[PDB]
């Protein structure tokens, strides 16, 4: 069990080549638009790279690995994908967080964030994340790093959820009003979606993480930490997935993705 | 050029019968929701009834729910009003309209007092 | 490090 | 009583007037396309070169 | 290319105005008044309500300049002219260029069995049954895209701000809820 | 009293009716039966212009055959260079809801107008540098649908109010009413001579008016809805008129009476313009279906399509070279089409 499971080299470039050409897709489908130009894409916009940056950021590893079969190579290598893997995760809250304030303010929102401000926000976000995933990778070796990793994905996991909990509640609140003038399974699908994709994608890679700094040496752990390729495989997994759940889901888009 | 003739409406005794024919020419019939308007003396244009383009929809007014019957026939344009067990406060000259567009849901300016697309007005008269 | 592998904090040591 | 008054002054008006045959009417529309049919570069696009737009 | 050049300078100038504009005609929440210009400001919200008093009582043209508006203000008074207001409230909810836009309803100076036969067996008084003659028409033809909210006002003309405003707030909600696939 | 002026009102219409089918000999389809079909005009989007925030209702080209100038609801009037897809101009206006914009022959001022039944004259030149409304012109009751320049000192101008106005923008009061309409009138039309021009109006009836006089001439019906768009054969002896029953009708000025309709079983939808080639040959319609269809005036067959704007295209205009066409919809976007 010990024996740590390797997946081939040839399915990793596979996976690495469709999540490449979906996102490049996506994000042409609203850089051409003038229409898809509003605070919402921008934040889309900044996930699709992020997706995209990690997968061939992924497949080049692979790349990498087959032609060497070097350490200041791997800390380049590494840095990317640690800060692009960060910058995808806070991409994704900054997306929860905008929808969150074009409902529970919607009148306030429209002069409180303006395109400066979403400009400055994705510039600053994609700075900490390329800072802290450089500063992680060189301190790998660290205990203290990998925490970190854990305590802010589970932050940023907690808050995502409470943000579309607390929605779906605004959301039951006026299926509930619409009652005196004449059903609640298209929020919970949505909601059930974009929060079991995240968590059933993701988390395995952290949950490896917390044995990783628990039980190094648990014979159950040991076998759960075996399959480190079939984890990273979820987390490219996600960067497929991403352009369906969030991009095509707008009508506008999904029409310039027939289009082109 | 579109046209819309009133014929059938005359002097009648409280609660008689009074049968109203709209015939229309110059736009495909078919293609249009047909109403009916009347101007009471000294009032002004309220609606009666609409029928739509198959004669599936027939909405009236609360007054003449239940005693006024519209139908219309597209093989021969025209648009009939059954007026059944008439009463004073019917008195009015009667209009024909259609609704501006073809294929529309909406039906708008019907009782304009300047509507292009309504016809002369035929009277019709309650009294014993 | 040595002999590089996918990803960082695969293997246990 | 005044508005039918104009109209029937308007129609009146309108009544007499000069009515040539809608086959001449037609033939000069006809030999109007067919004499600029050539200026036109709609009718047949330009040259890459002499189009305003895209060089 | 110098003339080019000069051109680009001009157009670098009024780019950096239409910026500062398209802010301020996102911010600003338009209002369509009919029973001229208006903007005030509630709880530092710009709303823009144009009113329609000038034209004529023939709409079917230039009603189809307001669907980027917010919201259509419906004032109904309470000869039948209480029909003809019905008439008009369909026309608008079931027009092809007006089947997003939501319209604010407000029942103002509060017999009835004469001109409504349907009012004789009615339970739940009169008021009710004016809102519900108008629900009836919204809820027929909607489709989730436009709701109508219905208001009675003693037109005191005290606290009519405030409805308005509340009432534009649950319609960006429903709008962006919709876009979301959570409604 | 009524009843005698009514019954010798419809004895002239029936009089005038008999008159038409007298010259009525043979159909415009007969005689362009027998000449070789124009083809396929296919043609694509030279360029896209972008920077109204609000649809575009009208625009207008100038003589120049170079600039043209658009309105938008946001209330931005802006004049473009369509070879360099630079803006020239920016004008905000008093009243953001605005229907009509015309840009003069000479190119020094421009007009604009909508719901606030004021026609806006605009200098240009200016030569302190910015550019400031001239004059306002004011007395219409109605909305204005159309205003269109003969030089720089005079505008023709139909409202929603059942007339049309030729102003003196010198003085600033109208020189001569134009009445007859019994709906809105929506568009106007000047012949290549500045003595006649056609208006259609909300009746399905076209009014034939004579500048100098101030008169209706000839009176045109055949149309079922409310007319849209109205514009005159580059030639001045026809024009074509796009309505909201679907169908373009071609009128003869000298026949007094309709020529071929262009209609196909497919469109089910209003036309909202209407304009010529440089020759004549092709008439493009523009419909609320979010496509414009381009027809062969003479043969009443389907050339092309021009296909492209996701929303109504409201406006449809035609250089004085005719080289492109430009279409304004309510996506925002004006296109260059060649
Ligand atoms: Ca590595």
């Amino acid at each position: 069990c010990y024996e740590q499971l390797f997946v081939s080299p040839e399915v990793f470039v596979t996976l690495g080549v469709i999540s490449l050409l979906e996102n490049i897709l996506v994000i042409v489908a609203i850089a051409k638009n003038k229409n898809l130009h509003s605070p919402m894409y921008f934040f889309i916009c900044s996930l699709a790279v992020a997706d995209m940056l990690v997968s061939v950021s992924n497949g080049s590893e692979t790349i990498v690995i087959t032609l060497l079969n070097t350490v200041n190579i791997d800390n380049v290598i590494d840095s990317v994908i640690c800060s692009s893997l960060l910058a995808s995760i806070c991409s994704l809250l900054s997306i929860a967080v905008d929808r969150y304030f074009t409902i529970f303010y919607a009148l306030q929102y429209h002069n409180i964030m303006t395109v400066k401000r979403v400009g400055i926000i994705i510039s600053c976000i994609w700075a900490a994340c390329t800072v802290s995933g450089i500063l992680f990778i060189i301190y790998s070796d660290s205990s203290a790093v990998i925490i970190c990793l854990i305590t802010m994905f589970f932050t940023m996991l907690a808050l995502m959820a409470s943000l579309y909990v607390h929605m779906f509640l605004m959301a039951r609140l006026h299926i509930k009003r619409i009652a005196v003038l004449p059903a609640n399974m298209k929020g919970a699908i949505t909601l059930t979606i974009l929060i079991g994709v995240f968590v059933v994608c993701w988390a395995p890679f952290f949950l490896h993480l917390i044995f990783y700094i628990s039980c190094p040496q648990n014979p159950y752990c040991v076998c759960f930490m075996s399959h480190f390729n079939l984890y990273l495989i979820l987390i490219m997994c996600n960067s497929i997935i991403d352009p369906l759940i969030y991009a095509l889901r707008s009508q506008e888009l999904r029409k310039t993705f027939k289009e082109i | 050029q579109v046209q819309l003739q009133e014929s059938g409406g005359g002097l009648v005794q409280p609660g008689g019968s009074l049968r109203l024919s709209c015939a229309a020419s110059g736009f495909t019939f078919s293609n249009y929701k047909m109403n009916w308007v009347r101007q009471a003396p000294g009032k002004g244009l309220e609606w009666v009834s609409d029928i739509s383009q198959s004669g599936a929809s027939i909405s009236y007014t609360g007054s003449v729910k239940g005693r006024f019957t519209i139908s219309r026939d597209n093989a021969k344009n025209t648009l009939y009003l059954q007026m059944n067990s008439l009463k004073p406060e019917d008195t009015a000259v009667y209009y024909c309209a259609r609704c501006p567009a073809p294929f529309t849901r909406d039906c708008f300016d019907v009782t304009s007092t300047t509507y292009a697309y309504r016809g002369q007005g035929t009277q019709v008269t309650v009294s014993s | 490090s040595y002999s590089l592998e996918h990803x960082r904090w695969g293997k246990p040591v | 009583i005044a508005q039918a008054r104009k109209l029937v002054e308007q129609l009146k008006m309108e009544a007499n007037i000069d009515r040539i045959k809608v086959s001449k009417a037609a033939a000069d529309l006809m030999a109007y396309c067919e004499a600029h049919a050539k200026e036109d570069p709609l009718l047949t696009p330009v040259p890459a070169s002499e189009n305003p737009f895209r060089e | 290319r110098n003339e080019e050049k000069a051109q680009r300078e001009a157009n670098k100038k009024i780019e950096k105005q239409l910026q500062k504009d398209k802010q301020v005609y996102r911010a600003t929440h338009r209002l369509l008044l009919l029973g001229f210009e208006t903007k005030f400001q509630v709880d530092k919200v710009n709303f823009h309500m144009f009113d329609v008093g000038g034209q004529r009582d023939e709409r079917r043209k230039w009603i189809q300049c307001f669907n980027d508006v917010t919201a259509i203000i419906f004032v109904v008074a309470s000869t039948n002219r209480l029909q003809e207001a019905l008439n008009l409230f369909k026309s608008i909810w079931n027009n092809r260029w007006l089947r997003t836009i939501s319209v604010i309803l407000f029942l103002n100076k509060q017999k009835i069995e004469d001109y409504f036969p349907e009012f004789a067996r009615y339970t739940t008084r009169a008021k009710y049954f004016i809102r519900d003659e108008f629900l009836r028409i919204s809820t027929a033809s909607g489709d989730g895209r436009h709701y109508c909210y219905p208001h009675f006002t003693c037109a005191v003309d005290t606290e009519n701000i405030r409805r308005v405003f509340n009432d534009c707030r649950d319609i960006i909600q429903r709008m962006h809820l919709r876009q979301y696939e959570l409604l | 009293e009524l009843d005698q002026l009514r019954q010798e009102a419809e004895q002239l219409k029936n009089q005038i009716r008999d008159a038409r089918k007298a010259c009525a000999d043979a159909t415009l389809s007969q005689i362009t039966n027998n000449i070789d079909p124009v083809g396929r005009i296919q043609m694509r989007t030279r360029r896209t212009l972008r920077g109204h925030l609000a649809k575009i209702y009208a625009m207008h080209w100038g003589t120049d055959s170079r600039l043209l100038v658009s309105a938008s609801q946001d209330g931005k009037l802006i004049i473009w260079d369509s070879y360099t897809t630079n803006k020239v101009h920016a004008i905000p206006l008093r009243s953001s809801w605005v229907m009509t914009c015309a840009y003069a022959p000479s190119g020094n001022y421009v007009a604009c107008g909508g719901l606030d039944n004021i026609c806006s004259i605009y200098n240009l030149k200016t030569r302190e540098g910015n550019v400031r409304v001239s004059r306002e012109l004011a007395g219409h009751t109605g909305y204005l649908s159309c205003c269109r320049f003969l030089d720089d000192n005079q505008i023709v101008t139909s409202s929603g109010d059942t007339t049309c106005a030729l102003w003196d923008i010198e003085t600033g009061q109208q020189t001569t009413t134009f009445t007859g309409h019994t709906g809105d009138v929506m568009s106007l039309s000047l012949a290549p001579d500045t003595r006649l021009f056609v208006s259609g109006a909300c009746d399905a009836s076209a009014k034939l008016w004579d500048v100098r006089e101030g008169m209706c001439r000839q009176t045109f019906t055949g149309h079922e809805s409310d007319i849209n768009a109205i514009c005159f054969f580059p030639n001045g002896n026809a024009f074509a008129t796009g309505s909201d029953d679907a169908t373009c009708r071609l009128f003869d000025l000298r026949a007094d009476q309709e020529l071929m309709t262009y209609s196909h079983d497919n469109i089910i939808c209003g036309i909202t313009s209407v304009s010529f080639s440089k020759s004549g040959r092709l008439l493009l319609a523009g419909y609320d279906d979010f496509n414009c269809n381009v027809w062969d005036a003479l043969k009443a067959d389907r050339a092309g399509v021009l296909a492209g704007h996701d929303n109504r295209v409201s406006c449809l205009g035609v250089t004085d070279d005719g080289m492109a066409v430009a279409t304004g919809s309510w996506d925002s976007f004006l296109k260059i089409w060649n």
